[PDB]
């Protein structure tokens, strides 16, 4: 195709089925009606009309540029939308439900792959999953269209809350005598010119309650019955909602007021609530009824493992395409290993080497292990390593379970098309890579034949494990300070042999501290039928744990199906739809660990984001941008197809984004590939030339944010629009809001959409950030960090929320002077902050400035995030100081370091201008909020390191390993006492600055 | 005969770093270090196992050494040489192995600002090698997406003839009676008429296989290029450990005396 955009009239040739063809010159904007109409017109003109119906009796076909034969039902479509490979169209009779092959095109356009692609599957796991689990489409959808409308309210606007109404005592202090005031409006003229009405009502008030507020002090004057004021209370409650101005967030549920995201926020920065009062049936009628059509592809002797009397065994046949030097390696060989998560379940065994020019072994491979013994997760990695002291490295891995989603062990011969060895891993094997095989043509294929034991092996139901639990198991007071201690260790904690059989001899009594059992799991013999037998046992009735507790049984060191279940109904059970939303990267992540496409966490997840739409837009985000990945991308597309065709009518709207993001990175393609070689002031003036397009203009304006789709994303302001000068020149982009009352909350909605470099690195420190600052808060220290909003949407392309009113510091340097020879004035910032916040607001400002640097020091050292300069340092106007650009984390390449130094330009603003900075009261009191804010970390440095863990299936090379995750452990110190850890965080900040701590 | 003289005591050393000392070796491979805990008396045994590394604490009280409450060794020197011997079945049976291999710490065979100077040079060797790694890798991906995408274009392409050559047989079918009465009539224009557009559809379908076969071309012969960087980077992936293994060696050979010197060098 390889067509920018098409001329104004183009020659588009159609095939009649008369067998004529015909070429039509037709506008570019036409539609297909049009077409269809006009072809039919012209179509008298060439032999054999009489064979032609009328054009009600046909639809056109052609090859779209994924290489699908598209039925063109939705004929209202645009010749220029169609995404033709080249300008035809074949005249055919429509066959099939047209609601289907429409719905099925827009959701091919939301997934980013035809639909049609996942019919032609020969994997039954694939066929039965896109069947099994529409039964999680229907009942969330029952569930939400069951107390219409205002059920379906609650799912397109639902209730932004805090996890708890209880305000911690640090934010409640800012209340009037524990009330709060706020500013209530209303839309009286159809000029749309507003009233007020401020009240102070209790922070524990629900909306109702506020309603019944407002009501009163304007019926105060009317001399009401005390029960005629409770009818029009009762009407008004009935009648009218509240909305946050500026932003399409609502209060529809009765939590306490102050528990509401937004106004637990104005009391954090004492800011004034603004609510404007909106009649429920003008919300409702905004929310268009939507269906779940049920499609149509949801239609249409054994032994027991346990009976298997050998040894595992594994045939090597040949490979095929093995793209290695003959002459500069000597031999290939084959690794192998059985796995059960990362623990290898025996030894690893390998091929003969064998010439570069012939890859064929067949070779039979005995494992140290007894059929029975293996564990349902029981897995085969391998790979094709290479030889030439003696070294080794890997050519291409592969994995493979033992057992397939139906409970069958493997039989048979079997062909494995491998994948490419990750960048920068050495390892020989990939046992947390995915299992499968590489779809893509001229793979190095390996293949393979597993023992068949004269019939299909089963794994055996759980009612004979039970069986031989009991059959197995018939074969104080310092012990109980023993499992407190080693419950209280890190996820990551070395835990000896004698500390593992210590706790599996207890495991009965484990039951009484629940929290111990992932280090209980992990002392289990998994390569022994007898262990794990019994440890099913306990797990059926474990008491549950927290869920920031069991998301660690579903990383990648937890792979059995009965620990993972009971780990998924955990969370089911415990995890609030908030904190549910603000671990939805790592719970997405943990999808890959998974074995097979069907199982308790993805019907889950699937679940909630189909009756909670704030979650299931991120939901859906985070899987579309890794639909480029091969390795996940029929898992995360078949998961997509089952989202978007039960979301209802947010689909409509996810189009317009994904279909907006579409044409900021076409563009921005050109600007960095075809247009390279010209300046960024002549880049300008080609950038405005394509915004000024109309169809620009339309996809670009009016939808919703990819960032918070409350807010609403209106015309651009093509003046403020601009390439940024930086290296990969990114797009500042400035739209304005459309509410009608964003003059309340911000009229310049700006953000930078960024194409280039992978985002997941800051989404991940973005995200830590604000968990960090979260118990900041809720402990007593008012840190106040600032998490922008950052959202990877593709691969290495996403968007970055700008912050208003702020500058880097190094920008502030310059509208100084110099002092030194060839030197910025050190008091230029402060003399900046001096100018922006003169007279009695000053106090306050180097308090935020200095509460703030010190969360991010805190923040920062124990990231290992990147150094730190003065074009990555920002501060706002208001004076909190923040960083962007969080590039690496954890020490990434090639000594405990320190990223973030506070230079003297920071000092004399926390020193308010003095001269012996680190010896001032003021710089005491700073060392003093940042040993407090790491302490208060490192009580909390399960839940981060389970976080990373969580991530590192990812392809972050930042954290491949488990030992990645280690730099943590060591800024922590978690293998040290906390008075050895204050000691240590000390040492690293003294040495950085060369003193004073 | 003494502790820091033994060749299988390492001192401090991460427990990353015997991972990494101990990956793909053999059963009864073993190390001992200071326990992580960095608390004196305290020691952990690390001996590898049926694939993994099994971690073992050297308990101390009053001057002796064990696995157990029965410490029973006076020195941890003598526990190690008598399970160098005899099988750790003894403490216990799931373990079966004795120590076979110790991962002695010293083995790789001028002034100090020779070996630095002979620093300098590998790590350039090194750091020059892992960007001509870097470069073939990002021509390795700019090659992939280039090629699958290709592969689409295509899939494309059959589809296309494939409706291109129905055509041709619904032309043939349906032409066929109306040519043979034109032709008894003797209506030669409206054959011709039939003819034109027929010669027209099967003049655009071999336009279009043309450039079906350019792109075929086009790409096996870079999905070629494609295998041959991949040689290349897999003869470069094991060169480049082994110049990074030199480098850390120095490095830590150069630290005893010059912690200054590569302060400066690099």
């Amino acid at each position: 195709w390889g067509i920018h955009l098409m001329p104004p009239r183009i020659l588009v040739e159609c095939l009649l089925p008369n067998g004529m063809i015909v070429t039509l010159e037709c506008l570019r904007e036409a539609t297909l009606i049009t077409i269809k109409h006009e072809l039919f017109k012209e179509a008298r003109k060439y032999p054999l009309h009489q064979l032609l119906q009328d054009e009600s009796s046909y639809i056109f076909v052609s090859v779209t540029q994924e290489a699908e034969r598209e039925e063109f039902f939705d004929e209202t479509r645009r010749l220029c939308d169609l995404r033709l490979f080249q300008p035809f169209l074949k005249v055919i009779e429509p066959v099939g439900n047209r609601e289907e092959k429409i719905l099925n095109r827009e959701i091919g356009f939301a997934i980013g792959m035809p639909v049609c692609e996942f019919d032609m599957v020969k994997d039954p796991e694939v066929q039965d999953f896109r069947r099994n689990i529409l039964n999680v489409c229907k009942e969330a959808v029952d569930l939400r269209d069951l107390n219409s409308p205002h059920s379906r309210a609650m799912y397109v606007y639902p209730p932004n809350v805090e996890s708890s109404p209880e305000l911690p005592k640090h934010i409640y202090n800012k209340l009037d005598k524990g009330q709060i005031i706020v500013v209530i409006w209303v839309i009286v003229s159809p000029n749309n010119d507003k009233q007020k009405y401020t009240l102070k009502i209790n922070h524990d008030c629900v909306p109702e309650q506020v309603i019944a507020e407002a009501i009163r002090k304007k019926t105060r004057s009317m001399l009401l019955s005390s029960e005629q004021l409770k009818l029009c209370v009762l009407e008004y409650q009935g009648k009218y909602i509240l909305k946050v101005c500026g932003c399409d967030e609502y209060f529809l549920e009765k939590y306490p007021l102050s528990q509401y995201k937004y106004i637990r926020s104005c009391i954090m920065l004492g800011r004034m609530p603004n609510l404007m009062l909106m009649a429920k049936e003008s919300l409702y009628s905004q929310l268009p009824m939507d269906c779940f059509t049920m499609p149509s592809y949801s239609r249409r002797s054994t032994k027991s493992l346990w009976v298997i009397n050998s040894a595992l065994r594994i045939k090597i046949l040949c490979a095929t395409y093995v793209n290695v030097n003959i002459r500069d390696i000597d031999k290939i060989y084959v690794r192998t290993g059985i796995y059960h998560g990362g623990e290898p379940l025996c030894d690893n065994v390998n091929t003969q080497r064998v010439p570069c020019s012939n890859p064929r072994w067949n070779e039979w491979l005995n494992y140290d292990i007894y059929i029975p013994d293996l564990p349902r997760a029981a897995r085969l990695c391998l790979s094709i390593c290479s030889v030439k002291k003696e070294e080794h490295c890997p050519l291409a891995w592969g994995n493979i379970n033992l057992f397939d989603y139906t409970d069958t062990l493997v039989s048979g011969k079997m062909a494995l098309n491998l994948w490419p060895v990750p960048h920068g891993l050495e390892d020989l094997l990939n046992p947390i890579g995915v299992t499968g095989s590489n779809p893509n043509k001229e793979t190095p294929c390996l293949e393979l034949e597993f023992d068949w034991f004269s019939s299909v092996v089963k794994f055996p139901d759980m009612s004979v494990i039970e069986e031989h639990a009991n059959w197995s198991v018939s074969r104080r007071e310092n012990d109980k300070e023993q499992l407190k201690a080693i419950s209280t260790r890190d996820p990551l904690s070395e835990i000896t042999e004698q500390e593992k059989d210590f706790l599996w001899s207890h495991r009965h009594y484990c039951v009484t501290i629940p929290e111990i059992l992932p280090k209980l799991l992990l002392s289990v013999k998994w390569n022994s039928r007898d262990e794990v037998a019994q440890m099913y046992c306990l797990v059926k009735d474990w008491p549950p744990i927290k869920p920031e507790q069991a998301m660690e049984l579903l990383d990648c060191n937890y792979p059995d199906p009965m620990v993972r279940g009971f780990a998924v109904r955990c969370l089911e059970k415990y995890l609030t739809d908030d904190k549910l939303s603000q671990y939805l990267i790592q719970l997405v992540q943990v999808l890959k660990y998974e074995q097979y496409l069907d199982n308790l966490l993805v019907r889950f997840l699937l679940k909630k984001a189909l009756t909670n739409q704030r979650i299931g837009h991120f939901f859906f985000w985070h899987l579309k941008s890794e639909m480029h990945n091969k390795t996940v991308s029929q898992r995360f597309g078949l998961l997509l197809e089952s989202y978007c065709r039960a979301c209802g009518m947010y689909l409509k709207h996810l189009n317009r984004q994904v279909e907006a993001m579409e044409k900021l990175i076409n563009l921005t393609d050109i600007l960095k590939q075809e247009k390279k070689d010209e300046t960024q002031k002549v880049q300008m003036k080609f950038l405005v030339e394509q915004m000024r397009r109309p169809d620009f203009m339309d996809a670009l304006q009016g939808f919703l944010s990819p960032l918070n789709p409350a807010h609403q994303l209106g015309n651009l302001r093509l003046e403020e629009c601009r390439i940024m000068s930086s290296a990969k020149r990114p797009l500042w982009l400035n739209w304005e809001n459309p509410d009608i009352m964003s003059e309340l909350l911000f009229q310049n909605n700006e953000i930078i959409f960024k194409n280039g470099d992978d985002l997941r690195q800051d989404m991940l420190t973005l995200q830590i950030i604000r968990i960090m600052e979260n118990i900041w808060q809720n402990q007593g220290l008012d840190l106040r960090m600032l998490p922008y909003g950052c959202l990877s949407i593709g691969d290495c392309v996403g968007l970055i929320e700008v912050v208003r009113n702020s500058h880097t510091i190094m920008q502030i340097q310059c509208k100084g002077g110099l002092k030194g020879a060839l030197q910025f004035n050190s008091h230029t910032l402060h003399q900046w902050l001096k100018d922006k916040n003169k007279g009695e607001i000053y106090d306050a400002a180097i308090d935020l400035f200095t509460r703030s640097c010190a969360g991010y020091c805190v923040a920062t050292f124990i990231l290992g995030i990147g150094d730190r300069h003065n074009s990555n340092i920002m501060v706002k106007d208001d004076g909190q100081l923040f960083h962007i650009d969080f590039g690496h984390f954890l020490d990434h390449k090639k000594r405990e370091r320190v990223p973030f130094v506070l230079t003297q330009d920071f000092l004399i603003v926390i020193s308010k201008g003095a001269q012996e900075c680190t010896k001032t009261r003021e710089f005491e009191r700073f060392q003093e909020m940042c040993y407090k804010a790491y302490l208060a970390i490192r009580q909390h440095a399960n839940l981060f390191i389970n976080l990373f863990s969580m991530m590192l299936g990812s392809g972050m090379p930042e954290l491949q390993s488990f030992d990645d995750i280690a730099y943590i452990r060591k800024t922590l110190a978690l293998d040290k006492t906390e008075q050895e850890a204050l000691e240590y965080f000390m040492k690293q900040m003294n040495d950085a600055h060369h003193g004073g701590w | 005969m003494s502790l820091q003289d033994a060749e299988w005591y390492w001192g401090d050393i991460s427990r990353e770093e015997v991972n990494e000392k101990l990956r793909d070796t053999a059963d009864g491979t073993f190390l001992v270090r200071d326990a992580s805990t960095k608390m004196h008396g305290d020691y952990t045994l690390t001996l590898r196992k049926g694939g993994n590394n099994k971690l073992i604490k050297i308990f101390h009280r009053d001057g002796k050494y064990g696995f157990s409450d029965p410490l029973t060794f006076s020195s941890v020197v003598e526990l190690i040489n008598h399970y160098r011997n005899e099988s750790l079945a003894q403490y216990n049976p799931k373990l079966d192995v004795k120590l076979l291999y110790p991962v002695s710490k010293y083995q790789q065979d001028d002034n100090i600002e020779a070996v630095g100077k002979k620093l300098h040079e590998y790590n350039t060797q090194f750091q020059e090698k892992s960007r001509e790694y870097d470069r073939l890798y990002e021509e390795y991906t700019r090659t992939s997406q280039e090629i699958q995408m290709k592969r689409t274009a295509i899939e494309a392409f059959n589809e296309t003839i494939k409706i291109f050559e129905e055509q041709c047989q619904t032309q043939e079918r349906y032409s066929k009676e109306y040519i043979e009465k034109f032709k008894r009539e003797g209506n030669e224009k409206e054959i011709q008429r039939i003819m034109h557009n027929y010669d027209k559809l099967k003049s655009r379908i071999s336009e279009i296989i043309d450039s079906r076969r350019r792109l075929e071309e086009d790409l096996k012969k870079q999905a070629a290029e494609y295998r041959e960087i991949d040689k290349r980077m897999n003869s470069i992936k094991p060169d480049l450990i082994q110049l990074r293994k030199t480098r850390d060696q120095y490095l830590m050979w150069l630290t005893q005396k010059g912690v200054r010197q590569k302060k400066l060098n690099e």
